[PDB]
């Protein structure tokens, strides 16, 4: 059916650079908008990053405006987040979220409590 | 959590022990019923103008 | 433990996949390749029904192949006759955000349901010119998508909170509750022999349910997005489903896997509703832009195109003897093709 | 005429009479949608606009300048809302309510605006936008306990707009922050507009009394710009 | 038969006058026929406006047909047919100049204050019926022309086909100024990124369209009583008798409602 599997957790002291990856299987990945969301311990669901169909439109979050990179491969079917210098305030678990519909730019409900097309999550603790 | 995982395991266990037939039999039955009532469907073989009640 | 349960689930999924690939010895499109195509089929609107004000959401053919129902988001349920194209009854709904309707199997009641988690049931033979309201079935947490009558005293409902339910009207309490989904459900149809039914929800899932036991008998996968329409093949041993990514598919229960797939290389507009023909040879679908398409259900080709709408198609149904096809769209007009 | 035709003609005539009567009533009343967040303050403006006067959906009515408005608040549903918004593709406007005093959720509210703006079935409806709880933002940036730059970098390189109008006699930094937020929303609003639908930002706090009038004016402009494109 | 006879008073005459008037009037009748046919054919554009177009075209066609029928006369004794065709001409044209007024009021309702066919026809025909039947009691007091078939000038009787002209033209002119003001103001914000020349050109085209529909040329019928300026007679005969052609060019051809619909109807069968 729908398969989203994460990779790249671990524990580190501040000042570290990591590579979060999320592999997808169960659809034609060439034409689906994608996002990265995370949940920190004791917190809710908050949005990290977004990327559109082809790779020409990139967007981020102010809290991570200068540290992270959001990339994708429509041939290895994988969404990537790249980090260089972390903080202790970034301990969380990361999910990659697919968009509901194909061939469209609007994207609903990736941050929802339960979602048919969202992975398991990967652990990242920085301290 | 634990309850959802247990329910999923039970559902998969129950479903994995169900016999199945070859799809050729299903296709044959589909063909048989398609050729079983062809002559009674007007939207394949229409009727004269005095039996189609909208034209009249 | 959780890890052991997850490992068992993965192993059982592997086993089920191997079992389903074991019996995939052929495809429907390969066996019926030499069936003579119906050729070019065209149908001119014989009557054109007008009177509504806004979007049209549901339409059900009566037990007689003569009567009809129409249901709109302006607050109207209209009972039509199609011969003289005359309006027989008007019923003003209480709620307006409403998405389903149906006749009774013996032409005595009707039912409706909307965003409010309520199914309202009216009876037809009444001394007043009104079709009075007699029942309200309640107990969901969400919105209803469809409702059908097994008989005049046992009805079936599906909602958007993962559940389905069987109900007995006179008392007004569920007899059995069907759980096992994950997302919201869209459409169910009743078995021709009136013993089972099937359901599809906004996942990669469609399920075959028994009725009086409550236990769910079959689960099917295949689709990349939500599911929007489903029905019963006449012999009660097949179904076809449509999704919101411009794709239809056809399954047979005992095979427990999808048989054939309806797609085109230039369709990027989704599906809204689907119905079968009375002989098992016309599959009629309503697509996202402004069209209906009539398909030969054994070849994955396009028998014909129905145009004449200025907006999206949302309702489609066939008569009970092969007399017409009714289509309805957001342009506030129903049309009867024959 | 036989009896069957007698009955059919009488029935069709009466029912057509009723439907013709109902056409005017359907067209006379305006319909709006209401979206907001849990802490946003939807109910506050709901009460303020009720002043202007189990279940899966709630209704409110009000009357401004001999024109009636219906608002449709949505509750007792689930958190997947990609299927019950489709039925709102024939309404005049969307009231989007946002809070201006919590920086952890402003990005989420921005994403909500992005999602509603670019929808296929919602590419013809205008958005009236209410920024709320201004006094709390003022107090937060006057105290200086935490900085907006902690969450929004480019505030280090921003000057007040030349057309900014700080009427009530406020500190400059209050005006800086307000216009930063409003520009954050209008950047999305002007990134991909096409003359069909336009935003209409506003400045208000939990003690306002002039919200329905703002809705009135935006709706009037929408209806006017619609007629000048179907006739001429 | 010089078309200025509908406005002139000293009975000017030239061969070019009547030749041009005949050509323009025949073309105008054919254009009105085309308008009525095309408007009755196309369904999905009902409303008040298309109703107005269709019925204005009706009354103008009737008036111009009976005009080409009955005007020219030997100049001898006036037959009863001449008198009756004169009165019928009067009625038909005042029907036209009530329909144009109603169109102007519609535009007002559709621009400034943004927030039934039966009543439209009722007003647009009942008013001219009264205004022309109040003069039915006046017979042979100048009714049918001693050398044509039209109204006379005695006792100031010709203020039934020029007074309403003046009133309607002035009201439509005021509405034109208001519409120009408001739409000018709005087009600064609707398309702020387009050059000034294209803005001026589009505004001028629209101004011309509702110049012809909101009939304003006929104001020359107020400066023709000076019996020297043959050039004013000529500009009248050029701007007016092409009324049908300009109507069909402006509110029938340029509209996008029928542009992508007549081509499809050509492929109906």
């Amino acid at each position: 059916q729908v398969q989203l599997q994460e990779s790249g957790g671990g524990l580190v002291q501040p000042g570290g650079s990591l590579r979060l990856s999320c592999a997808a299987s169960g659809f034609t990945f060439s034409n689906y908008k994608m996002n990265w969301v995370r949940q920190a311990p004791g917190k809710g669901l908050e949005w990290v990053s977004d990327i559109s169909q082809s790779g020409a439109s990139i967007s981020y979050t102010g809290s991570v405006k200068g540290r992270f990179t959001i990339s994708r491969d429509n041939a290895k079917n994988t969404l990537y987040l790249q980090m260089n210098s972390l903080k202790p305030e970034d301990t969380a678990v990361y999910y990659c979220a697919r968009c509901p519909a194909p061939f469209t730019r609007d994207c609903f409900d990736v941050t929802s409590t339960t979602y048919a097309y969202r992975g398991q999550g990967t652990q990242v603790t920085v301290s | 959590s634990i309850a959802q995982a247990r329910k999923l395991v039970e559902q998969l266990k129950m479903e994995a022990n169900i016999d199945r037939i070859k799809v050729s039999k299903a296709a044959a039955d589909l063909m048989a019923y398609c050729e079983a009532h062809a002559k009674e469907d007007p939207l394949l073989t229409p009727v004269p103008a005095s039996e189609n009640p909208f034209r009249e | 433990e959780l890890d052991q349960l997850r490992q068992e689930a993965e192993q059982l999924k592997n086993q089920i996949r191997d079992a389903r690939k074991a019996c995939a010895d052929a495809t429907l499109s390969q066996i019926t390749n030499n069936i003579d195509p119906v050729g070019r089929i065209q149908m001119r609107t014989r009557r054109t029904l007008r009177g509504h004000l806004a979007k049209i959401y549901a339409m059900h053919w009566g037990t007689d192949s003569r009567l009809l129902v129409s249901a709109s988001q302006d607050g109207k349920l209209i009972i039509w006759d199609s011969y003289t194209t005359n309006k027989v009854h008007a019923i003003p709904l209480r709620s307006s955000w409403v998405m389903t309707c149906a006749y009774a199997p013996s032409g005595n009641y009707v039912a409706c349901g909307g965003l409010d988690n309520i199914c309202s049931i009216y009876n037809l033979k009444t001394r007043e010119g009104n079709v009075r309201v007699s029942r309200e079935l309640a107990g969901h947490t969400g919105y209803l998508s469809c409702c059908r009558f097994l008989d005049d005293n046992q009805i079936v409902t599906s909602s958007g909170d993962t559940t389905c339910a069987l109900w007995d009207i006179e008392t007004g309490q569920q007899t059995t509750t069907f759980t096992g989904h994950t997302g919201d459900v869209m459409s169910l149809s009743l078995a021709p022999d009136t013993r089972l039914f099937v359901s599809g929800a906004c996942d990669a899932s469609a399920k075959l349910w028994d009725v009086r036991e409550g236990m769910c008998r079959q689960t099917f996968t295949g689709h990349e997005s939500d599911i929007n329409a489903i029905c019963f093949f006449p012999n009660g041993n097949a179904f076809a489903t449509g999704s919101d990514d411009a794709t239809c598919r056809l399954f047979d229960l005992r095979a427990d896997q999808e048989l054939m797939t309806y797609s085109h290389d230039n369709i990027i507009c989704g599906i809204t509703s689907v119905s079968f023909s009375k002989s098992g040879r016309l599959l009629l679908a309503g697509y996202d832009d402004f069209n209906c398409n009539v398909w030969d259900a054994l070849k994955a080709d396009r028998a014909g195109v129905l145009a004449g709408h200025d907006n999206r198609v949302s309702c489609l149904g066939v008569t009970d003897d092969g007399m017409a096809v009714a289509t309805g769209s957001w342009d506030s007009f129903l049309k009867i093709w024959n | 005429l036989s009896a069957e035709d007698k009955a059919a003609v009488e029935r069709s005539k009466m029912i057509e009479k009723q439907l013709q009567k109902d056409k005017q009533v359907y067209r006379a009343t305006h319909r709006l949608l209401l979206l907001g967040a849990d802490n946003s303050g939807k109910s506050t403006i709901v009460k303020q606009m009720r002043i202007y006067h189990t279940s899966g959906i709630f209704e409110t009515k009000f009357q401004v300048d001999k024109v009636n408005f219906h608002m449709f608040d949505v509750g007792a549903q689930r958190d997947e809302r990609r299927k019950w918004i489709q039925c709102f593709n024939d309404v005049t406007a969307i009231i989007f309510v946002v809070d201006s005093s919590d920086y952890n959720r402003l990005q989420e509210a921005l994403n909500d605006f992005k999602s509603i703006w670019n929808n296929r079935w919602l590419r013809t409806i205008s958005v009236i936008l209410f920024l709320n709880k201004q006094d709390l933002l003022a107090e937060k940036v006057l105290a200086g306990k935490s900085k907006i730059e902690d969450y929004f970098p480019e505030f280090a390189r921003y000057t007040t707009p030349e057309d900014a109008t700080p009427e009530p006699g406020e500190d400059p930094r209050v005006t800086r922050a307000k216009y930063f937020i409003r520009d954050e929303f209008l950047r999305i609003s002007t990134a991909s507009g096409d003359g069909r639908h336009y935003c209409y930002p506003h400045f208000t706090c939990s003690v306002d009394t002039e919200n329905a009038r703002r809705i009135f004016n935006d709706c009037r402009d929408i209806i006017q710009r619609m007629h000048l494109r179907q006739y001429e | 038969s010089s078309f200025a006879i509908l406005m002139a008073h000293y009975d000017v005459e030239d061969w070019k006058l009547t030749l041009i008037t005949r050509v323009g009037l025949a073309l105008s009748l054919f254009c009105l026929l085309l308008c009525i046919l095309t408007f009755l054919l196309v369904r999905p554009i009902q409303g008040s406006r298309t109703t107005i177009h269709l019925h204005l075209c009706i009354c103008l066609f009737v008036g111009s047909t009976i005009f080409l029928a009955g005007i020219e006369n030997e100049g001898g004794q006036v037959g009863l047919r001449c008198r009756l065709v004169a009165g019928l001409l009067h009625y038909c044209f005042l029907a036209a100049f009530c329909w144009m007024s109603l169109e102007g009021l519609e535009l007002y309702f559709l621009v400034v204050r943004v927030f039934s066919t039966r009543w439209l026809c009722l007003i647009g025909y009942g008013v001219p019926l009264l205004i022309v039947g109040v003069s039915a009691a006046i017979y042979s007091k100048g009714y049918g022309r001693p050398r044509y078939c039209w109204l006379d000038f005695e006792q100031g009787f010709l203020w039934s086909f020029l007074g309403p002209v003046t009133f309607i033209i002035l009201c439509n002119a005021v509405i034109f100024v208001t519409t120009v003001w408001k739409l000018t103001q709005k087009f600064s914000e609707i398309n702020p990124d387009m050059k000034k020349l294209k803005k001026a050109r589009a505004l001028t085209i629209t101004a011309i369209a509702q110049l012809f529909l909101l009939g304003c040329t006929w104001v020359f019928g107020l400066f023709i009583f000076d019996d020297r300026s043959l050039v004013l007679t000529y500009v009248f005969t050029i701007l007016n008798c092409l009324q049908g052609a300009f109507l069909y060019l402006l509110h029938c051809l340029l509209n996008k409602k029928v542009r992508e619909e007549y081509r499809k109807w050509a492929c109906l069968v």
